């Protein structure tokens, strides 16, 4: 039992892991889409 | 403390992100736009109650760890209160010479460098979004009502 | 209304130092305002 | 932890395609018979101790499964070159592909986890830096990630 819960903790952690990658990425995306929001914004602003 | 165990905790994840030079202590100039940062509009004279290096300080040796820096944010959060909008427009009313609610930018925008502190028209042009256009006549509502959210 | 050699611009200059009191505890909000928006920015900027 | 997880279909489905191109012989391993002689095929038959050094790299044997955790474990950390290339133009606001060297040394010496000189130099002498001190990031990403490279 002590050997399934080692097994389980460490899919867990590596899923966690997994989880912050993702979420670092997604962050970082969010970001791209600001910047590309901005970016548009400023030119549509110029061009007007 | 006023501060709550939340708020020290902010303030602590605060006071770490807005680093580095190389050390883990905030610079005594750099300590006042933290400050600033955590939304607070203390004069200078604040920081001058604390006096470090009465000469100019472009080396700012007197460094800060937490301990040192949480005082220094309680005795500006209990400085003063803040008025409202009408107390700012008051001045605006005083400024302008049309008498109809708005006030040119070209003047306004000098105005705002010349007396009191200094600005730059960097900083003073980031300010404004109804910019002086084909019309010069600024409505400084959108202004005030816009800073005040910070 | 006439006026004599540099009077109103005494008076302007008395005018405006009643006002500059106040006009900096809205300027130290304002550059405080500016400065709580850079340090966003920087924390954008420093994740990426 | 299991690497292997991580990635994503498409990048897996890439990776077996190109094995199955290596497999030659079809027993499953990387071997000195396939690669070695794919090599000379395709090149200038570096077929000495060099790629015996280089499949020394899996415990013992070199089975499709280790090459695939061997090749994981590399990619770990890596991102998307459109994800980079977005982190770089929120200094780059104008996203002219022209970053300076000062602004990049500035980015990494000392702001964050310190990038050693070494790897500040390392950034000249392979990356595109170019005239008067510019750096081309976008080509950079590309040959980071490998994406349409
Ligand atoms: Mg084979």
């Amino acid at each position: 039992q002590v050997e399934e819960m080692k097994t389980q903790l460490e899919e867990l952690e590596d899923e966690l892991q997994a989880a912050e990658d993702a979420k670092l990425r997604l962050e970082v995306n969010m970001q791209a889409m600001k910047s590309q929001f901005e970016r548009d914004l400023q030119a549509r602003d110029e061009q007007n | 403390c006023d501060f709550s165990e939340e708020q020290t905790a902010e303030f602590k994840e605060a006071f770490q992100l807005f680093d580095r030079t190389g050390d883990g202590k905030i610079l005594y100039s750099q300590c006042g736009d933290v400050m600033r940062a955590l939304g607070q509009n203390p004069t200078n004279a604040e920081v001058m109650k604390v006096l470090g290096n009465p000469k100019s300080d472009e080396m700012n040796l007197k460094t800060l760890n937490f301990e040192q820096f949480l005082p220094m944010m309680q005795t500006i959060a209990k400085n003063k209160d803040q008025g409202c909008f009408e107390d700012y427009v008051e001045g605006l009313r005083v400024f302008d010479k049309e008498g109809n609610g708005t006030v040119m930018g070209a003047e306004i925008r000098h105005v705002l460098v010349t007396l009191g502190e200094k600005m730059t028209e960097e900083e003073v042009e980031q300010l404004v979004a109804g910019h002086e256009d084909s019309n010069g006549c600024i409505n400084y509502e959108e202004l005030v009502r816009m800073v005040l959210s910070g | 209304i006439f006026f004599r050699t540099g009077v109103l611009a005494h008076l302007e200059e008395e005018r405006d130092l009643k006002i500059t009191d106040v006009i900096i505890a809205f300027q130290a909000q304002c550059r405080g305002y500016l400065a709580r928006k850079a340090f966003a920015k920087r924390q954008q900027q420093l994740t990426a | 932890s299991n690497v292997f997880a991580m990635f994503d279909q498409s990048q897996i489905q890439e990776f077996k395609e190109a094995f199955n191109m290596i497999d030659q012989n079809r027993d499953g391993f990387i071997d000195k018979e396939d690669l070695h002689d794919m090599l000379a095929s395709m090149g200038k038959n570096p077929t000495d101790e060099y790629l015996e050094g280089m499949m020394s790299e899996a415990p013992g044997p070199i089975n499709f499964t280790m090459f695939l955790t061997m090749f994981g474990e590399k990619l770990n950390g890596t991102d998307p070159e459109d994800v980079i290339r977005n982190a770089f133009a929120c200094f780059d606001e104008e996203a002219s592909g022209f970053i300076h060297e000062d602004h990049l040394r500035e980015l990494l010496t000392t702001m964050g986890d310190r990038f050693t000189d070494e790897e500040v130099d390392e950034m000249y002498r392979e990356a595109p830096i170019d005239k008067k001190g510019n750096f081309n990031y976008v080509e950079f990403t590309r040959i980071l990630k490998h994406g349409a490279k």
